[PDB]
């Protein structure tokens, strides 16, 4: 039996973590769920415990903590301290079309990775005189060394094909420069693999209309924070996709959009099908295959029924029949 | 009547504004042009462009070969203002059917401050600036464009969360603005959001107004919604009244005289050169005249769909103008 640290998070994050329970317990998943909270306290103890919660177990699931933006710069957004004092430096995403979700695109296949330390999200700023605001983005040979490090072998791996570096490096020639030239470094031990480039803004136009010329996309942190919505919305929208967050050591799992969901909590009607699935990514990097699969198999075949369907993609059930219908279809 | 400095730019430039030219005169627009190179020399732009544009203070500008030389018309002219407006197209049939979306971007500082900084051998520091005078600036601009273009909705798109002291500081003056301007609906949203309800539902967007990165990649975005950059106006507001309106496609060296191009984009920026002036009723005919060309589908550019050659193009626009009020 394995302990996980479980982070309820806001909004929508406690109500759909039950039905994780739930689900877990029907399916006699041998897991035990440790739960930390992180209230919107200015003081870091609760972030500063999560995570030595996970460093303690290695494996979380979490949902999203609200950031307040119209606190003081000091008070920091909890999901990115815990991010990066983890050092979980590989944000992971897989948008693939889902027969049962109609959308305006299909044979979307997309794997994104994404630099999830460093970048825009440096938590760098001041005011050298007033009204003249300063931000840091910071980028480095060993960050996206070892970033791109990661997609390719990703590639290589899930047997994938080409590898699409996302960048700027046009205007910033420094700083994207730096990031295309470590992939570039990396290229040259995977000639299986065919490396191209494209600057971000073509990246979405792309993404807009032909989606399906890209396999796996590396990144820099904001970069990949715009494609990875970019893509989920293409596939059908946040309630879908699963989020990873590996570290060399730690892990974890939640949604890939990363939403609160404030406007809809307790409500009954949040799409559970993506938090259910970063709970069978986390089942599988616990080596508890046979699990994930089984739930995974339910998961995705409930998708399959239009009747199922929670109003964000198109449908009219509440959260608890789809529970329902997840569980009866595992057997 | 006045005139405007046209910049024909290289390839299929000429070109385009030679068709831009035939449908101002068939629709009889108050709008004669003065041609002017511009290119980088000694490094600035040449005294006979910067005279005219500062004598008529309206430039139409097609596609230049390739210092970025829109950014030497940038500091040259202190465009701020990058406005694209993105109209889903009758004839031209995109999955997205129902977009009407304006970005109004900051073009000054942002993350394109020009600074960057090896820190240390593999660490690379780059400089995102936000000043309070260029944000309240870009702020006003996107509320007056909302008015004067009876535009319902404002949103600034930040990262606020993240990014809290400087995109905080372009959200307080939009904020500061709003409440000063209220006949016009404010409101925030965050850029991943507004990027992921943008490729489900468009039509939610009206005005959206952001620092310069987020408006250089949601203006690309919303013009990959509506078609390409073919068919997508453009246009940039300076200091001291100058405007630059301007093509953003290539200049299609392979079909550069070969009779091919699509005039479509330029067009509608000359459009929206019109309306900025005040000639809307000429900006009105020649649009419709342009919409319903496209909309019939016979003298559809290869770009577009079908065979037909760029001056048959050009030509049915000419003849749908004469035959319109
Ligand atoms: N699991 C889910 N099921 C259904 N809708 C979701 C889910 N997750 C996110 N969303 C939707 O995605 C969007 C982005 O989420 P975000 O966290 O901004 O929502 P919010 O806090 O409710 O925003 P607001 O209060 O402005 O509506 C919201 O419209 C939210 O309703
Ligand atoms: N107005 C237009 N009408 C028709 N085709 C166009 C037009 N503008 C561009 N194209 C086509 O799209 C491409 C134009 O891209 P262009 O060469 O101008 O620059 P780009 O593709 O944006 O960048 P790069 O110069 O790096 O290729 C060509 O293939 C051309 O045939
Ligand atoms: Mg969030
Ligand atoms: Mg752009």
């Amino acid at each position: 039996r394995h302990t996980v640290t479980m982070i309820p998070g806001d909004g929508i994050g406690p109500e759909l973590m039950l039905h994780v329970k739930s689900v877990f317990r029907h399916a006699c998943v041998p897991v035990d769920f440790e739960e930390v909270h992180v209230s919107s306290n200015a003081d870091e103890e609760d972030i500063r415990n999560a995570i030595m919660a996970i460093r303690r177990n290695r494996v979380a699931l979490k949902g999203n903590i609200e950031t307040n933006h119209n606190l003081p710069p000091s008070h920091k957004s909890r999901n990115n301290i815990l991010r990066t004092s983890l050092d979980l430096y590989a944000n992971v995403i897989h948008c693939k079309s889902l027969p049962g979700v109609v959308t305006r695109h299909k044979d979307i296949d997309i794997l994104i990775v994404r630099e999830n330390t460093e970048g825009e999200y440096s938590s760098l700023e001041h005011e050298s005189v007033a009204g003249v605001v300063e931000s840091l983005k910071i980028i480095t040979k060993a960050k996206s060394l070892r970033i791109a490090e990661y997609a390719f072998k990703l590639a290589q791996e899930s047997g994938r094909k080409k590898v699409t570096a996302v960048h700027k490096a046009n205007i910033m020639k420094l700083g994207d420069g730096l990031f295309l030239q470590c992939c570039r470094e990396v290229a040259a031990r995977y000639p299986q693999i065919t490396f191209e480039n494209m600057i971000v803004d073509n990246t979405t136009m792309q993404l807009v209309s032909r989606p399906q010329q890209f396999d796996v996309m590396v990144m820099p942190n904001l970069y990949g924070n715009i494609v990875n919505n970019v893509c989920a919305g293409l596939v059908g929208g946040p309630g879908l996709v699963a989020g990873a967050n590996y570290g060399h050591v730690y892990a974890v799992f939640e949604t890939a959009t990363r939403n609160t969901g404030k406007s809809i909590a307790n409500k009954n009607i949040a799409n559970p099908t993506a938090t259910l699935l970063a709970s069978c990514m986390m089942l599988d990097h616990l080596k508890l295959h046979s699990y994930a699969t089984s739930i995974r198999k339910a998961v995705l075949a409930s998708m399959d029924n239009e009747n199922m369907h929670t109003p964000d993609i198109g449908g009219q059930g509440t959260t608890s029949e789809a529970i329902q219908d997840v569980i009866r279809h595992i057997r | 009547v006045q005139t405007v400095t046209l910049i024909p730019g290289d390839g299929i430039g000429p070109e385009i504004s030679a068709a831009v030219m035939k449908i101002f005169d068939a629709a009889k627009a108050p709008i004669q042009w003065e041609e002017r190179n511009v290119t980088a020399i000694q490094w600035m732009i040449p005294s006979e462009a910067k005279e005219s544009m500062d004598k008529n203070k309206m430039g139409l500008k097609g596609p230049l070969k390739t210092p970025s030389m829109n950014l030497l018309l940038r500091k040259t002219f202190d465009l701020y203002a990058n406005v694209r407006p993105c109209v889903s197209i009758e004839g031209y049939k995109t999955p997205y059917t129902d977009v009407n979306i304006v970005t109004i971007r900051e073009n000054t500082e942002g993350e394109y401050s020009g600074i960057e900084h090896v820190i240390v051998d593999g660490v690379v520091q780059s400089i995102k600036l936000i000043t309070e005078g260029a944000s309240k600036r870009i702020a006003e601009f996107a509320f007056e464009y909302a008015r004067n273009n009876h535009r319902s909705n404002v949103t600034a798109v930040h990262k606020a969360n993240i990014m809290r002291m400087s995109d905080g500081l372009f959200l307080q003056k939009c904020r500061e603005v709003a409440e000063s301007c209220k006949d016009i609906k404010f409101n925030e949203m965050y850029l991943d959001t507004v990027c992921l309800n943008m490729v489900q539902d468009p039509s939610q967007f009206d005005v959206l107004v952001m620092p310069n990165l987020y408006g250089d990649i949601l203006s690309d975005l919303c013009a990959g919604l509506i078609g390409g950059l073919g068919v997508t106006p453009s246009g940039n507001i300076g200091a001291n009244g100058v405007a630059i309106f301007e093509s953003v496609h290539g200049t299609a060296p392979d079909i550069a005289g070969k009779d091919m191009a699509n005039p479509t984009a330029l067009l509608l920026s000359a459009v929206m050169m019109l309306r900025h002036m005040g000639l809307f009723d000429h900006a009105a005919r020649i649009e419709a005249a342009c919409f319903a060309t496209i909309k019939d589908g016979k003298s559809l550019t290869k770009d577009l769909g079908g065979n037909a050659k760029c001056s048959d193009f050009t030509e049915e626009i000419c003849r749908r103008v004469k035959d319109l009020d």
